[PDB]
């Protein structure tokens, strides 16, 4: 089987942005792409499971753990349970002038952490692929980078696959998390007929992904730069106690304070 | 003694790759073959070690109008009592003889790591936070509003290889093994070449090994653009443009390095 | 008695397997081999060789002898220590006894057995709690007037189940209580 | 380490002694003051000796009249030879502990 | 407390008679080897600049199975290859370390050299006396810390805590596991051992810069086909299949940030959460690091954050993640 966990970036400040901008798009149209998207997993296969997560500067929660329209019952009660969640997530928050950056590493380490629960749970009989349709909408923040490698590395080791789908902006940390783990990466740069790629490119589990024509992967730019400035550097000196990556031979790196003998 | 000999004699046919590059310095005739070196039963033994008397007896004993089988059939070969007692001593000691030859860490900066080698009003908030509050009143919007048919035929000719978001030579073979070979021969010079390079080593000693590198680098590169040649002209296909990189940087690192060490001067 | 067994494994190939796995050292009446064989032995325990010193129970090295850690690490008993019963002397010694003060001479020969054994086999727990089995090899411990007769310390440390183990037996749990003590408190 | 024992206080080297170093002391000190001959068995090659030589001091500090002196004897001299350290030992402990020199003195012939 | 990131560890395997012995399940020769693929894959996803070496020696000669190298799959195949061997022969740990610091002796001061010497048969036949090995060891700083199976050997116990290293024997299979997990682990570095900074190079991939135009043709460096992309050298400018590596030529490592970033974690250990059965005024049914309802009187808290973890969030948490979900914020 496979369990499917959608982590949505529902930024209040970009996506409040583009309700002032009044374009076409909105998170009402992306949260109902989103739902439509977990709905056709499910609908792929009953022994197939889901899960959604939001994100925001504060803290992430989950948006999941007859019929009166002649609806399957599983799917409306997934439908009713996300739509009432998120609106009473969106409507309810405090104000932080001094943190406002989009918060995403935290919703993945929350997501991973569900997985292991779901995989220590679920019959050792079936074996279960998990993944995680990581869908970014604003830029990252700078300080995050730690914290998100962590769990990127995490999310390696226990074989799950990190599929990115950012639009608006590219993220090179994002990019370079599914890099490690094998996701796809896909850029939407139309955002109305986004649905339509996630049907296509994300939707297929990984069983059937490698026979299958997909875009083909970005490249990434493995950077690395000095604590000093944050440039690219091509050649780096690190001690072997912090393992930082420095700008040029000095006497001790200062986030070492090493009694460094020369020779 | 011809040490030197007996070890060219070794590897002359035991290892093909070193000895084909070894030669590949010399067929052209690139420099001197010193450098290269330069710069880079059971049970009879086990008796030899065990009893000295054996070794002994073998020294005067060396087979002389004799045979190994007989020397073999000699090996074997309460006064009996304790002579297994004192030799069981004896032996475990000569084998044993045998075997016995004559800081709490702490730091100031913790938030570089936050933010790593990865590189990069308020009234705006406010808005943006009410609009969007507002935004979501209605909800299930899916029958139509979600997507429409024309952009998703917009959509598929974009995943077509044509389209946006997807883009979309093994004819050569018997020159595969010529440039392997090539490449082979490119690494083990540079290796010296390189050996000491990266290191200051401000000594006469130690430079004067650079120094004929150096000229080793000349010499050899000197020959390198023939065989070049002898392959371009075949086809003017498929160019073989990396291995010019190799030569023209360390050409660049020896001129910049040489203009350094003179500034330094 | 020693020499007799000695020879009778050099005859079979068990002696030579024994070589194989673990240097081996026999005692001698003469104390300047028997020095010279236990030094030997010492740097033969300090190193991985390891050794196999076969001793006499009334020699004077088992007695003089002390063994600590990671020296006679298990002390191997073959045959309850008794004397010849042809020795004059000791008939004096031992009727003597049972005329006056009323001694059973089977008594007292079972006492001077197993006040012997306790003697040579009661070195290797010498201190710093250093961990050490003491195997008998004789059913004859297994009777009761001779465990009795043990000191009680061994005696309640042994038990029924490990009484009589058969030869395999005794080297699993040999091995399972080396495990045990190899990790540290 | 000073143990109160029932006799007296009684000190000692070590930090920590068994049940078994308990209940030695209790009896040797039972046998002193009976002043009556007796035998005991303890199964520590190692740990008797300084309990034993600890005990004996104590006890001729509390009543020096009632033993003149201790001759304690071992089997052969390299044995006797850890006697006279494990005793070395603990005279240093107890001079420690009093701050200066007492008039004991022990010898071995 | 300092941590030599950097660590070349020999892994020196012993292809005595005893391995023959069938003491676990399988037999024993092939349950070691059979772990140690995984201790292999492991050291190298949890400490990716450094690298292994494996020496396996039997009928009292060390042979080195596979050189110093930062590719786990090499080393990989060679302990397949090897669970096939004879093992038959007596080991010499002479011999062994010999090899082995022969090996060390050039390696780099900065890095910290270690030797895990699986011993098996209890028996070391040796040419030579291993206690004046063991002054040069002392000397070199090479870290030896011995994993007996089925004996406490004096030997290795000197050897062990004379040169630093720590010494153990197998209870059973289950700790084994544990102890070859525990040494993954980079050792804590002591007053012998000594920092110094560490030339580094990061390469960038690169392929055809615009539809195969001054393309940069080329085939591998340690049957490799022509590659149209890859990694390179800022020195070497030679064409590297896969990172991180050695210099062939500079002797500067190869690596890319995110793989010193895989070590990061080591620097920064989590504190343990204290472990509270009772529910202690946590209302919240559903567990804060997987909304899962607490169905076993367990809590876990940390100093900081303050939030609720289950028993499986907190070892998940501790074990792999190292970092706390909610604490992150
Ligand atoms: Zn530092
Ligand atoms: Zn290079
Ligand atoms: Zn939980
Ligand atoms: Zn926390």
């Amino acid at each position: 089987l496979n369990l499917l966990v959608i982590v949505v970036d529902a930024n209040p400040i970009w996506w409040g942005k583009q309700a002032l901008k009044e374009s076409q798009f909105t998170l009402s149209k992306c949260i109902d792409a989103v739902m439509v998207l977990g709905n056709s997993h499910l609908f792929m296969n009953r022994s197939n499971k889901l899960a959604v997560i939001a994100s925001h500067i504060q803290e992430s929660r989950f948006l999941y753990p007859g019929s009166k329209d002649g609806k399957y019952e599983l799917l409306t009660s997934a439908n009713e349970v996300i739509v009432e969640e998120i609106k009473d997530l969106m409507t309810k928050s405090d104000i932080k002038g001094q943190h406002t950056e989009t918060l995403l590493a935290g919703s993945l380490a929350k997501a991973l952490c569900y997985i292991h629960r779901m995989n220590k749970e679920v019959k050792d009989n079936q074996e279960m692929k998990s993944r995680i349709l990581v869908i970014k909408a604003a830029e990252d923040s700078a300080l995050q980078y730690m914290n998100f490698m962590n769990v990127i590395f995490a999310a390696q080791k226990q074989n799950i696959l990190i599929d990115a789908c950012v639009l608006d902006s590219d993220s090179g940390l994002l990019q370079q998390a599914c890099d490690i783990t094998g996701g796809l990466y896909l850029k939407v740069p139309q955002m109305p007929s986004l649905l339509q790629y996630l049907l296509w490119v994300f939707l297929p589990d990984q069983d059937q992904r490698s026979q299958l024509i997909l875009p083909p992967p970005v490249h990434v730019d493995y950077r690395a730069a000095c604590f000093c400035h944050r440039n690219l550097i091509e050649i780096g000196y690190v001690c072997s106690v912090c393992l930082s990556i420095f700008c040029n031979f000095s006497p001790i790196c200062t986030t070492c304070e090493t009694a460094f003998k020369i020779s | 003694a011809n040490k030197e000999l007996e070890e060219k004699n070794r590897m002359l046919q035991e290892d093909p790759v070193l000895f084909q590059l070894y030669k590949d310095l010399v067929v052209s005739q690139v420099i001197s073959a010193e450098e290269f070196w330069a710069n880079r039963s059971d049970i009879i033994e086990s008796i030899f070690r065990t009893y000295p008397a054996v070794k002994m007896k073998y020294a005067e004993n060396v087979p002389h109008n004799m045979t190994e089988k007989e020397f073999w059939t000699r090996f074997f070969q309460e006064n009996s009592n304790a002579a297994i007692i004192k030799r069981f001593n004896h032996h475990s000691a000569m084998v044993l003889a045998a075997g016995l030859r004559k800081i709490a860490l702490n730091l100031k900066k913790s938030d570089r790591y936050y933010h790593g080698p990865t590189p990069i009003t308020s009234q705006d908030i406010i808005n943006s936070f009410q609009s969007i509050r507002q935004e979501m009143e209605a909800y299930t919007p899916k029958l139509t509003q979600v997507l429409s048919s024309s952009a998703a035929s917009s959509t598929i000719t974009a995943l077509s290889p044509g389209g946006a978001l997807m883009q979309g030579q093994m004819v050569p073979n018997d020159i595969q093994s010529e440039l392997k070979h090539l490449y082979v021969a490119v690494g083990e010079l540079l290796r010296h070449f390189w050996s000491c390079f990266p290191v200051n080593t401000p000594f006469l000693e130690e430079k004067v090994v650079k120094m004929k590198s150096n000229l080793e680098r000349f010499q050899v590169t000197k020959l390198c653009p023939f065989q070049e040649k002898i392959r371009r002209q075949y086809l003017s296909t498929n160019l073989v443009s990396h291995i010019e990189e190799m030569l023209q940087t360390a050409y660049n690192k020896l001129h910049t390095w040489q203009s350094r060490r003179l500034m330094k001067k | 008695y020693m020499e007799s067994t000695v020879a009778s494994w050099y005859e079979q190939g068990i002696l030579e397997n024994i070589q194989r796995n673990k240097l081996l050292f026999i005692e001698t009446q003469d104390g300047a081999e028997t020095s010279v064989a236990l030094e030997k032995y010492q740097e033969a325990c300090e190193n991985g060789r390891g050794a196999i010193l076969l001793s006499v129970a009334r020699g004077k090295v088992s007695e003089g002898i002390d063994f600590v850690h990671h020296y006679g690490r298990a002390v191997i008993m073959f045959g309850v220590p008794y004397v010849y019963t042809q020795s004059r002397i000791l008939k004096a010694r031992l009727e003597y006894l049972r005329d006056q003060f009323q001694i059973r001479e089977n008594d007292f020969l079972t006492f001077d057995a197993m006040r012997h054994a306790a003697q040579c086999v009661g070195r290797a727990i010498r201190g710093k709690t250093d961990y050490g089995l003491m195997v008998f090899a004789d059913k004859r411990f297994a009777r009761g007037d001779k465990r009795g007769k043990l000191p009680r310390w061994i005696q309640e440390h042994l038990t029924d189940a490990n009484l009589n183990l058969t030869v395999d037996e005794g080297v699993q749990v040999a091995k399972y209580f080396l495990r045990q003590m190899a990790q540290p408190f | 380490m000073k143990l109160n024992v029932d006799g007296l206080l009684v000190y000692f080297p070590y930090d920590y002694i068994y049940p078994e170093q308990f209940s030695y002391m209790r009896e040797l000190k039972r046998t002193l003051d009976a002043k009556g001959h007796g035998v005991l068995e303890m199964p520590s090659g190692t740990g008797k000796t300084v309990s034993l030589l600890a005990l004996i001091m104590a006890y001729q500090r509390a009543y020096p009249l009632e033993v003149t002196k201790l001759i304690y004897c071992s089997r052969t001299v390299p044995e006797i030879e850890k006697v006279i350290e494990e005793l070395r030992k603990l005279l240093n402990f107890y001079e420690k502990q009093e701050g200066e020199k007492l008039p004991f003195l022990g010898l071995a012939l | 407390v300092r941590l030599g990131m950097m660590r070349h560890l020999y892994v020196v395997v012993d292809g005595s008679r005893t391995m023959e012995d069938q003491d676990l399940k399988p037999n024993r020769l092939t349950c070691t080897l059979k772990l140690l693929e995984y201790f292999v894959e492991e050291y190298f996803d949890q400490n990716p600049i450094s690298q292994i070496g494996i020496i396996v020696t039997k009928s009292k000669r060390a042979e080195k199975l596979t050189e110093l190298s930062g590719n786990p799959r090499k080393h990989i195949t060679s302990l397949k290859k090897a669970v096939d061997m004879t093992c038959h022969g007596e080991p010499s740990l002479y011999n062994s370390l010999s090899i082995a610091m022969q090996t060390l002796k050039h390696m780099p001061g900065h890095t910290s050299r270690e030797v895990l010497i699986i011993f098996s048969s209890l028996t070391t036949c040796d040419p030579s006396n291993i206690y004046d090995l063991i002054k040069t060891l002392k000397a070199a700083k090479i870290r030896v810390s011995v994993i007996g199976l089925s004996a406490e050997v004096r030997v290795c116990t000197v050897l062990a805590r004379e040169t630093g290293g720590t010494y153990h024997v197998i209870l059973d299979e289950s700790h084994y596991k544990e102890l070859l997990t525990h040494h993954v682990s980079p050792p804590p570095a002591s007053s012998s051992s000594e920092c110094s900074l560490i030339r580094m190079g990061f390469p960038q991939h690169t392929i055809a810069s615009l539809s195969d135009q001054d393309a940069k043709p080329s085939f591998s460096m340690a049957e490799p086909g022509l590659t149209l992309g890859g990694y390179f050298c800022p020195q070497c400018r030679a064409k590297y299949c896969e990172l991180p590596v050695e210099c062939k030529i500079c002797g500067l490592t190869l690596v890319s940030a995110p793989h010193l970033a895989r070590s990061y974690h080591h620097l920064f250990p989590l504190d343990a959460f204290q472990e509270i059965p009772l529910e202690e005024y946590n209302g919240e049914r559903f567990c804060y690091g997987c909304q899962g309802e607490l169905k076993d009187q367990h809590v876990y808290v940390c100093a900081v954050c303050q939030n609720v973890f289950c028993v499986d969030c907190d070892v998940f948490v501790h074990d792999s993640l190292h970092c706390c979900p909610g604490c992150i914020h």
